[PDB]
């Protein structure tokens, strides 16, 4: 009856590499995150707005770098917000963007890359 | 009893009485023939 | 001592060769007349009377 | 030359981008991002003044009455466009930026593999950022530059050491000042004793070196210090200031520090945010005693870019003050400046947004502190 406030999917390592593993039709976006980073909050709102936009489109998660610390450093995670665009084309290399990039760039990087 | 009973091994402070009070660092601190020995004659 | 520092507020606790150690105390001036709330060696809390 | 005196900020242009990450055991709702400004006023001790990407330094420096220019490649993209305007805009020097029409702005190539039943990436492409050559250097700005700044981050790329370590070489040749502000990027925190090797020739090419207690303790011992820290009298306190249970401001001797200093090194400053800042000459020893308040403003505070704001107030006062190297009382009356710099620096939410003016960092100096202090 009441809709959930929040679209984007917090995944654990083992679930990401499940997702990762399995087919895919839709790029996949996964965010790299701490509660405890200032900019975060804005990399927060700012993919709960790319979720809202690509509704089927794309799929959208997070993984916590509190909880998931060894795998966030084994991926190449130097800094936070870390964002990872995955393609669903498995021959293809998926993209890293580091800092609080505009959402405009993410629809440029999905669009044209993914 | 222990019978009408109806785990398996199988498977800082100083006390102050006199009414208690605990003593710690946080109310104490501190400011500031042959030879002769110390010790037991028997 | 004048080549020492203060000593200050509390009991002395224990006595050794160079120094001693101090429990903490705190006093408080009372004018004649004045109630005191509490036997001797009473336990008193924080913001007790 | 005009003055106030040029540094050079050289490594990765980044928006906000704090690279020190570490575990932290007080999470917050992995969702409602409205709880996570509780965690700004109640940090982990690695995050209580974050550093950033030396574009952040270099603007910070500016909006404190210095002259900056900014070292590095971007994307001929719209986003290093963007980036280079928000550096121009803050008066940066941008002669040193070199534009890369063919590679995309803060994008990095990775490919996924699945080592060991692990999932893992490893780099196909570096961004622009990490890919400035020897050869794309801007002479006259390591000429004219009498600090040179940069991070560990560049050492996490081969061709950004080996830029690295020609820049150095060349700002040395002018006579320039070699400034490591260590920002440990997640990788660097693995264990002490890579790290140590990896940043041993960098550590040993800088003149003035700023860690944060963390990041010294990580790279002495860890333990040693934790276990220091817990430590509690069994019976009664040795003196009455250990009675009230105070927080730990523990001064590391000159003898501690001794395994991480070497000839070359003019002062290292360990900064416990902007509480405490310890620092250490081949003369003289000390701290300065700092403070903090963000709950003065609960909705706007957030600590991103406060190392970044007291490193700019450093750098500030060394350029214009030469007596800081060599006078302990003239060090300590400076480094309450980049005090005050950091503190108002945490009272707005982004670094770039909230980075102090000169005049402001002043008359909080001012308010804070008592006149004999100024």
């Amino acid at each position: 009856f009441v809709r959930e406030d929040y679209l984007v999917r917090k995944l654990s390592a083992q679930e990401l590499q499940d997702l990762v593993k399995g087919e895919r039709k839709v790029p996949l976006i996964v965010d790299f995150y701490a509660t405890w980073c200032g900019p975060c909050i804005l990399m927060a709102q700012e993919l709960e707005m790319l979720a809202v936009e690509y509704e089927s489109n794309a799929m959208i998660v997070k993984v916590d770098t509190d909880d998931e610390y060894e795998f966030a450093r084994d991926m190449q995670v130097r800094g936070l917000p870390t964002l990872f665009f995955i393609s669903p084309d498995p021959s293809k290399d998926a993209i890293r963007t580091e800092g609080l990039i505009p959402l405009q760039m993410m629809r440029d990087i999905i669009d044209n890359d993914m | 009893r222990k019978r009408n009973n109806p785990m398996n091994p199988f498977y800082h402070g100083t006390i102050r009485m006199f009414s208690l009070l605990i003593l710690s660092s946080s109310n104490c601190f501190r400011i500031g023939t042959i030879k002769n020995s110390s010790g037991p004659l028997g | 001592a004048k080549k020492e520092p203060y000593l200050k507020s509390g009991q002395v606790l224990i006595v050794q060769r160079d120094s001693v150690v101090i429990r903490s105390a705190k006093p408080y001036l009372a004018t004649p007349g004045a109630k005191v709330h509490g036997h001797y060696r009473e336990i008193l809390y924080e913001g007790d009377t | 030359y005009d003055d106030p005196p040029l540094v050079c900020c050289f490594g990765a242009v980044q928006k906000e981008f704090v690279p020190v990450v570490r575990v932290h055991d007080n999470p917050m709702h992995p969702d409602i991002y409205s709880q996570w400004k509780m965690l700004q006023w109640d940090p982990p001790e690695f995050g209580r003044a974050p550093g950033g990407p030396p574009s952040n330094v270099a603007i910070s420096h500016v909006r404190l009455g210095g002259r900056a220019a900014f070292m590095g490649k971007v994307g001929g993209d719209d986003y290093g466009e963007e980036l280079v305007l928000m550096m121009n805009k803050e008066r940066v020097q941008t002669r040193g930026v070199k534009f890369d029409e063919g590679a995309s702005t803060a994008c990095t190539r990775v490919k996924i593999k699945f080592e060991d039943g692990k999932m893992k990436a490893e780099t196909v492409k570096e961004p622009p950022e990490d890919s400035l050559l020897a050869s794309e250097l801007n002479l006259a700005v390591l000429k004219e530059a009498r600090i040179f700044h940069f991070n560990s981050e560049v050492l996490t790329s081969p061709t950004m050491e080996s830029t690295l370590f020609k820049a150095i070489q060349w700002s040395k040749k002018f006579g320039g000042l070699i400034f490591f502000d260590l920002n440990l990027p997640l990788p660097l925190w693995r264990s002490r004793n890579e790290t140590r090797k990896l940043i041993k020739k960098s550590w040993d090419e800088a003149n003035i070196i700023e860690v944060s207690q963390q990041e010294l303790e990580f790279l002495l011992d860890e333990e040693y210090y934790e276990r220091r820290r817990n430590y509690t009298p069994q019976y009664f306190a040795e003196d009455f200031e250990q009675t009230k249970n105070r927080r730990d401001y523990y001064h590391y001797t000159p003898e501690e520090i001794k395994p991480l200093w070497h000839d070359d090194l003019k002062l290292l400053v360990v900064t416990d945010g902007t509480l405490r800042l310890h620092y250490y000459t081949p003369k003289f020893d000390g701290v300065v005693v700092g403070t903090e308040d963000v709950l003065i403003t609960p909705f706007t505070c957030d600590r991103t870019g406060s190392g970044d704001a007291v490193v700019a107030g450093i750098m500030r006062k060394l350029t214009t003050c030469p007596e800081m190297f060599e006078d302990q009382d003239v060090l300590e009356r400076q480094l309450r400046f980049a005090v005050a710099a950091g503190i108002i620096s945490q009272w707005t939410i982004g670094a770039v947004r909230g980075f102090p003016t000169e005049s402001a960092t002043q008359n909080l100096k001012e308010q804070v502190y008592v006149p004999s202090m100024w």
